[PDB]
């Protein structure tokens, strides 16, 4: 059924399982026409297929070309989201497949549930939590690669970085949680946040920065206290 | 016209006839039902007065042999049963006839409801969906599941209808997913009627048979059957035009004869409003459209 805080360290069991949000997969810009209508340009997204145990993120770019000559497309968007996951459960080994995969959109379910009919055994389930995986596009290196792309591509990362040589699965997915919507609240302050000390830096095979112990303690509460400024701001608190 | 007969009435009840009831008192000198109209099926259907548990009764062609129903104290039920000495039951039948002992099929001649109802429902399309062989009429009552529900359980007391599934491979083509989710023509068009049901005259017959139970018995399963193949249709962007028709027909007569008091139980709110206002047919079913509005304006 759905997933939500009562449930919580299952997300951290050795049951395989993968997080898909569909937000960034249909992208706009709009704009006013010459005479005076409104038109959307798309630019490309992609799909955020995430592990939560191992870190592990399947990036699927989303080009801007799937889109030509298509109608409804954010409905269609949907039903490429779930093609693509089909597509990925399919070259996985067996081993591998995820036992179930969890939505952060109920509008996901359907469409995921009939490209897996195949698979009656993958439980496919909703959440509770609201999830900050919009802000992925925050990720200075996801965002490059996904505006770059030429055609259809996918990508892998570990959105952990080295952290599970030192923290548990828990606490690496609930810092990546924080930092996830801490640059979805105020993004700019985020990362003059995450790049303000200019000694840490970002190694090539990484994705944030190379914080000791003590300096993620800090970062954590920067990141914390941002939120809450922002809540203040928004609520006038 | 033809008749059939009872033995006797030992245990007060409500008897159905078709669309038709009546009341009989315990060990009232009731002995049956003649004029009963020749070229259609018909149902003769029970309620007792002292357990309206269990709704039951029997669909049976009085083409197809000659029925008289009696008593069995011991199952508790009135039993259709058939007599293969054509002499004898004349005689009892003619006893009884003389003695104004019967009830009459009470129809009025302007009147065609029964066959609006029963226009595509065989007897021997009833046969296969409730399967005992050995009698040429099929008993249902009120809690008798379906083939589907018991998948999701004696299976000799069953009614196996068509099973349909909108997430289900036989629905949905491998490469076409959401062409065949979000239009389910291939499903209704070849699946169904090509492939299983063969012409859409043996489709209606079942739809129409799986109304009459769900409102005759209150049998649930049959409910969500006739919402089902309702629900097919009018999510077809193509469908043969005579088809849609037709169904608006059908659905009209449905709608007509359910008890105003029995709606809330009869009739899915989300699958009317789909089919009435969202579906390709939202245009096609014109008459159903009127009665509904004006008849159960509450439901939508
Ligand atoms: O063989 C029997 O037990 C039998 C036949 C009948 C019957 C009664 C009324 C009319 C037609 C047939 N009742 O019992
Ligand atoms: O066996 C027959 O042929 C028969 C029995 C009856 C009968 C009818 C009414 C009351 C009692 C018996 N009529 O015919």
């Amino acid at each position: 059924g759905a997933m939500n805080s009562s449930n919580y360290a299952e997300l951290f069991n050795n049951d395989i399982k993968l997080f898909v949000d569909d937000t960034n997969v249909y992208r706009v810009t709009v704009h006013k026409t010459f005479e005076g209508n409104v038109a959307t340009k798309a630019i490309n997204g992609c799909i955020f297929t995430l592990n939560p145990k191992t870190g592990h993120l399947f990036l699927k770019i989303i080009h801007t070309s799937v889109w030509a000559g298509q109608k409804r497309l954010s409905q269609l968007a949907k039903w490429k989201t779930a093609e693509e996951v089909s597509a990925l459960v399919r070259s996985l080994p067996k081993e591998e497949q995820p036992k179930q995969i969890i939505v952060t959109r109920k509008a996901m379910l359907d469409p995921l549930e009939v490209h897996m009919l195949d698979f009656p055994n993958i439980a496919i389930r909703p959440t509770e939590l609201r999830l900050p995986f919009s802000a992925a596009m925050s990720i200075d290196k996801l965002s490059d690669v996904v505006m770059k792309a030429t055609e259809p591509q996918m990508v892998l990362f570990n959105i952990y970085d080295d952290w599970l040589d030192r923290i548990s699965s828990y606490t690496a997915f609930s810092r990546l949680t924080l930092l996830l919507r801490a640059l979805k609240t105020n993004e700019e302050s985020a990362k003059m946040i995450l790049l303000s000390d200019p000694t840490i830096t970002i190694k090539s095979y990484h994705l944030w920065p190379s914080f000791t112990d003590e300096q993620w303690i800090t970062i954590e509460s920067q990141m914390r206290d941002l939120i809450l400024t922002e809540y203040g701001r928004k609520y006038n608190v | 016209m033809n008749t059939v007969p009872f033995t006797s009435a030992p245990i007060e009840v409500t008897i159905g006839i078709d669309q038709y009831s009546f009341n009989v008192k315990e060990n009232q000198p009731f002995h049956g039902i003649k004029d009963i109209p020749i070229g259609h099926v018909h149902v003769i259907h029970f309620q007792h007065a002292d357990n309206s548990s269990m709704r039951y009764g029997y669909w049976f062609d009085c083409r197809m042999g000659n029925f008289y129903i009696q008593y069995d104290p011991k199952d508790g039920l009135y039993k259709m049963m058939e007599e293969r000495d054509g002499a004898k039951f004349e005689n009892i039948v003619h006893n009884f006839k003389e003695r104004q002992m019967m009830v009459s099929y009470p129809k009025i001649d302007e009147d065609d409801t029964w066959y609006n109802l029963t226009e595509f429902v065989q007897m021997d399309k009833i046969r296969k969906i409730v399967r005992k062989d050995e009698n040429q009429f099929s008993y249902v009552d009120s809690s008798m599941t379906t083939v589907q529900e018991n998948e999701l359980s004696d299976p000799a007391h069953s009614l196996n209808y068509t099973v349909i599934n909108f997430k289900s491979r036989e629905a949905i083509r491998p490469g076409h997913e959401m062409e065949d989710f979000l239009d389910k023509s291939y499903y209704l068009n070849t699946v169904m009627l090509q492939g299983i049901f063969k012409n859409s005259s043996n489709y209606f017959g079942e739809l129409q048979f799986a109304f009459l139970n769900a409102m005759f018995f209150g049998n649930y399963g049959s409910s969500l059957q006739w919402h089902a193949m309702i629900e097919l249709i009018c999510s077809s962007a193509t469908v043969p035009k005579h088809m849609l028709d037709k169904l608006d027909e059908i659905l009209y007569y449905q709608i007509k004869t359910l008890p105003e008091q029995y709606s809330d139980i009869l009739l899915n709110e989300r699958v009317w409003n789909i089919c009435l206002y969202s579906s390709f047919q939202k245009n096609s079913l014109h008459n159903t459209e009127k009665i509904m509005e004006n008849k159960y304006p509450e439901l939508l």
